[PDB]
DNA sequence: TTATCACTGGCTTCGTCCGCG
DNA sequence: CGCGGACGAAGCC
């Protein structure tokens, strides 16, 4: 059991710690994220118990890093004060101050293969076929790249991405091989962030921390990628075979 | 009758050393006890965890380890409780056993960190969102963290009760309030929280326990103190709130500035209510820095805590961390007396690891972003080395950072005689973590120059790479190009 | 079944929507920056639109009225993607200075020396309608017709309001690609990955790149998807994408008609 | 050669005053 | 005369 998934398109966003105006995202793809999807794309309403997504396993190789950008994104101004987002109280407060700015972030041109490895996975990867709701990635306006399952199944996938998966066109010096790509393993620099997702209910979502070790990786040179429109086409040769 | 024992009720998330799989809920008796066995217990807010922390260290200095060649000897009794690596339980039930029955929370008479007469005086309830953060309170907005629309609240769970309660005590709105009648006398005005904006710095170790210990400050020679949860008297709102030189009162526990009432469910399970209102009218200083902060003074003249930042990459604020030296900070006490060789550890320092709570926010009430930072390990003539080449390595760092602002804004606006000043910076320190930390290992890093003490201007190659990555597409028209070349050669260096 | 639209429509020197500063808000992609409108600016556009044509299938077919207080849907089951440029495109700034009617004796000391960023180019939009929930929660399928039609001509037609009396910034989409898939719902967004190179225009080429695109993919996956484009240009077939229809609310038609 | 270079706001609770009905 | 809406009082240099 156990498929690639690869987190990609224009612009994604796997933010955490974050309960006010400005939202901000990790570096990295987080596993709340990722469980999160799956489930909406499995119909689990929010608050059902989501321990069957648990047992999983996410190895994440990232491909391009990717720049982090800082989103502006005011939500009611510039309407009557008739109109405008409610009051906890009931009362809208004045037009002047009724604009609310956050200020969200997001990972734009950033390029994750994460290898989801667990017991039921080609379930999961079935209902990514056919979703329940949309997938997206950190938040709903992200659309997921249309490669969102790059095979559906595969026996040890986190060798697969070692090995045979394109990536993005970087600086290949001649003569030269194994390029440095950075892995991130859940169990064996290193971080500490609340992901695991406890529970998805609306009311009360809480969570509990995951360690995460970033592992420098060593892959074949011959993977890179041609500068111009070939990157594509070999990602396109990977998928059918 | 609803009662909640802190020491007894499950409420601070643990997960030990071993196993490494379910982390359990236990209690403060039951977690102070087994600290050996556990790795760490942890809460969801920052902030909770801030004064968490500051109420663990004084505990368990309160049972061993307190008033007291009194240099030496703090550091001679240290060295005996870091090297027997276990707290007899019969000294925390003994040190409980002095108040016993006053860590319940909604204790009929000295409810925990509470205030009771708060409960009369006061018509109209504060509500269970304007209490615990991230809920909007009455008259705020709503979008986010969860609409709460103060009609009907689910209430919190009282473990989560407990966590933003710690948080209020800790940071909270400095703006005005419920108001609170006391003998006449009603201004709904509340003042803002002691260390309101500040990320607080506690050392870690392999497990709670040899944590916890470094977590205690020296206690300076004074008067003893007890703290607010520890006070046989029940505050007067009005007077002065009078100094304290023990460390009940620099650990910033012998009076918070706000005042929460929690209002039980029947079963004890929920909180319905809540009151939050001032506890004391004059502000008055209170004395000496605390450990866990780093003071930085301005000009004025003014001591002040750095605010935290989120922008910020934490590893700076790390290099400073550090001393025997003044970069124009005063900096951490704790830090200062804790880890140096001059104490007495001999291995565990080799092993700590740095933790930090920052919660930036407003002045006032708004607030926009916490964070916690578990920091890797860092640790004479030698040591004095590394810690310059640490310190030569962010001064380059953020200085030559900051000219490359100076350089982007200015540059695009005498072009137009800026929107390359965000992206700039996004890239130049996402891109700058990774060489700081590999100048500190004294790897090799390129334009660097391992084990040189000269800075060797590898942050010039790398604000250099930066400022063409943004500035790439509108290098075109000959002018701009013009300004944009002509601004980027002060980066050279 | 999704039906998701995708669209290359084209706007002139413009700011519909911009940062804190003036600049407008940009997507850093494919090693491009790209001018890119928010997908909750043009989606709010578009519930004003729908909502006026219309005259609770809005908090059904959108998350949730803005004003009103949350009734337990708060998601929409339409998913707007974030428009961006098919090709690179550097913030034209635009030096203006607003002029002083009453003259002193001196000459020229204008009121207001200033500069306006502005950009131009071929944004590709794009979003998606989750049908069965839009069934499941509205009931009658009737109620799904009008929505869908309304909402698929209104995602045509509107355009976002902003800086609009300084910059004209009305068009129509120059291609339009409205494609019933029971699958799963796919972007075409990656086909313009790599920025296309300038000095000769766009639009026909950005509907060959997308042609291309959808070309491979149903290579890749062939579906029983029921496509269908309509474009602003005779001269050039793109037969991956479908049969071709005359119009705009032809094709809108048979799409809605095709899901049900 | 000279003159010119905007404002506004996205904090807290409640009370009081003012405009309205 | 009653009701509704708007602005102010700090905390802050």
């Amino acid at each position: 059991s156990g498929f690639l998934l690869r987190l990609a398109g224009p612009m994604q966003s796997w933010g955490e710690h974050s309960m006010f105006g400005e939202r901000d995202t990790l570096p990295y793809p987080s596993r709340s994220g990722l469980i999160g999807m799956f489930a909406a794309a499995q119909g689990v309403r929010r608050g059902d118990p989501l321990d069957r997504y648990k047992e999983l396993k996410f190895t994440v190789r990232v491909d391009r890093p990717g720049v982090r950008l800082v989103d502006f994104h005011t939500i009611g101004g510039g309407l009557p004060k008739e109109r405008t987002v409610p009051t906890a109280a009931g009362e809208r407060r004045d037009p002047k101050k009724a604009t609310i700015v956050t200020s969200r972030s997001y990972l734009a041109d950033a390029v994750f293969t994460v290898a989801v490895t667990g017991p039921e996975a080609d379930t999961i990867a079935d209902a990514l076929a056919a979703p329940y709701w949309q997938p997206y990635l950190g938040r709903r306006a992200f659309v997921p790249d249309p490669l969102l399952v790059l095979r559906r199944r595969v026996a040890d996938p986190v060798r697969e991405l070692v090995e045979a998966v394109p990536l993005p066109h970087r600086r290949v010096e001649e003569d030269a091989a194994t390029v440095l790509v950075d892995l991130i393993y859940e169990e064996g620099t290193l971080t500490v962030l609340n992901d695991v997702p406890l529970s998805f209910d609306s009311k009360s979502r809480r969570y509990s921390t995951r360690q995460i070790r970033v592992v420098p990786t060593e892959v074949p040179a011959t993977l890179v990628a041609g500068p111009g429109r070939d990157y594509q086409n070999k990602l396109f040769t990977y998928v059918k075979q | 009758p609803p009662s909640f024992d802190v020491t007894i009720a499950p409420w601070l998330i643990a997960r030990s050393r071993d196993v490494l799989a379910a982390p359990e809920m236990l209690g403060l008796r039951d977690v102070l006890i087994r600290s050996h066995e556990l790795s760490d217990v942890e809460i969801p807010l920052p902030p909770g965890a801030a004064v968490l922390w500051r109420i663990l260290a004084l505990i368990t200095a309160r049972i061993t380890g307190l008033d007291q060649n009194p240099k030496r000897k703090w550091q001679a009794r240290r060295s005996q409780i870091l090297s027997k690596g276990r707290l007899d339980p019969e000294a925390v039930d003994a040190y409980f056993a002095d108040y016993s029955e006053r860590f319940d929370l909604f204790h009929p008479e000295r409810p925990w960190l509470q205030d009771p007469r708060l409960r009369e005086e006061c018509p109209k309830t504060s509500g269970v969102n304007k209490l615990a953060w991230g809920r909007t309170a009455g008259e705020n907005q709503v979008w986010l963290g969860g609409h709460h629309h103060d009609l009907d609240p689910h209430p919190l769970d009282s473990a989560e009760a407990v966590w933003h309660l710690l948080a209020t005590l800790g940071y909270g709105p400095s703006g005005m309030c419920t108001a609170r009648v006391v003998r006449g006398r009603s201004e709904r005005n509340v003042t803002a929280g002691p260390l309101r904006g500040t990320v607080s710095y506690h050392p870690l170790g392999r497990t709670l326990f040899e944590s916890l210990i470094l977590n205690i400050p020296y206690p300076g020679t004074g008067a003893a103190d007890l703290a607010f949860w520890e006070q046989p008297e029940l505050n007067d709102p009005l007077g002065l709130p009078e100094e304290s030189a023990g460390l009940a009162g620099i650990l910033r526990l012998d009076h918070f500035r706000h005042a929460v009432l929690l209002h039980p469910s029947p079963d004890g399970s929920h909180v319905v209510d809540a009151w939050v209102t001032w506890a004391w009218r004059e502000r008055n200083i209170s004395p000496e820095l605390d450990p866990y902060l780093i003071y930085q003074t301005s000009k004025e003249g003014r001591v002040y805590p750095r605010p935290a930042e989120a922008e910020r990459a934490i590893w700076r604020d790390l290099d400073a961390l550090l001393h025997y030296g003044e970069d124009g900070n005063y900096r951490p006490t704790i830090l200062d007396n804790c880890t140096p060789l001059a104490q007495v550890p001999q291995e565990v320092l080799d092993s700590l690891r740095l933790r930090a709570f920052g919660f930036d926010q407003d002045g006032q009430a708004r607030d926009k972003q916490w964070f916690t930072a578990t920091t890797p390990a860092v640790l004479d003539n030698e040591n004095a080395r590394i810690v310059r080449r640490i310190t030569l390595a962010r001064k380059a760092a953020e200085a030559l950072g900051r000219r490359l602002e100076k350089a982007c804004k200015e540059a695009w606006k005498e072009s137009n005689s800026g929107p390359w000043v965000q992206h700039g910076m996004s890239r130049y320190w996402a891109k700058a973590e990774p060489v700081f930390w590999n100048i500190v290992y004294d790897r090799p890093a390129q334009g660097y120059t391992p084990g040189m003490a000269g800075p060797g201007n590898a942050f010039n190659l790398v604000a250099l790479a930066a400022y063409d990555e943004v500035t790439g597409p509108y290098c075109e028209r000959p002018r701009v190009a013009k300004v944009v070349e002509r601004h980027r050669s002060t980066l050279f260096s | 079944t999704f039906v998701d639209i995708h669209a290359i429509q084209t706007l002139p020197y413009s700011n519909i929507n911009r940062d804190d500063l003036g600049s407008p808000k940009t997507v850093v992609y494919g090693g491009k920056e790209r001018t890119r409108v928010s997908s909750q600016s043009w989606k709010r556009a578009v519930r004003h639109e729908v909502e006026a044509r219309l005259g609770n299938v809005s908090v059904n077919l959108f998350g949730r009225m803005l004003a009103e207080l949350p009734s337990t849907e708060v998601d929409g089951a339409v998913q707007f993607a974030h428009a961006f440029t098919v090709h690179g495109t550097t913030v034209e700034v635009d030096f203006f200075t607003a002029v002083d009617d009453i003259p002193k004796e001196n000459d020229h000391g204008s009121g207001h020396m200033n500069a306006g960023q502005f950009s131009a180019g071929t944004f590709y939009r794009y979003a998606n309608v989750n049908l069965d929930r839009l069934v499941e929660n509205t009931g009658d399928a009737q109620t799904a017709r009008t929505a869908v039609a309304e909402f698929l001509r209104a995602f045509l037609s509107t355009v976002p309001s902003g800086k609009q009396n300084a910059t004209a910034a009305m068009t129509l989409p120059d291609l339009v690609h409205i494609a019933v898939r029971f699958d799963r719902p796919i972007s075409f967004a990656p086909a313009f990955e790599t920025a296309l190179y300038g000095s000769d225009g766009y639009t026909l080429r950005a509907c060959q790149e997308l042609n291309n695109y959808a070309e491979r993919l149903r290579e890749v996956w062939p579906d029983d998807a029921i496509r269908g484009y309509a474009t602003v240009e005779n001269k050039t077939d793109l037969a991956a994408l479908g049969e071709r229809y005359d119009s705009y609310p032809a094709l809108i038609d048979a799409m809605v008609a095709a899901a049900f």
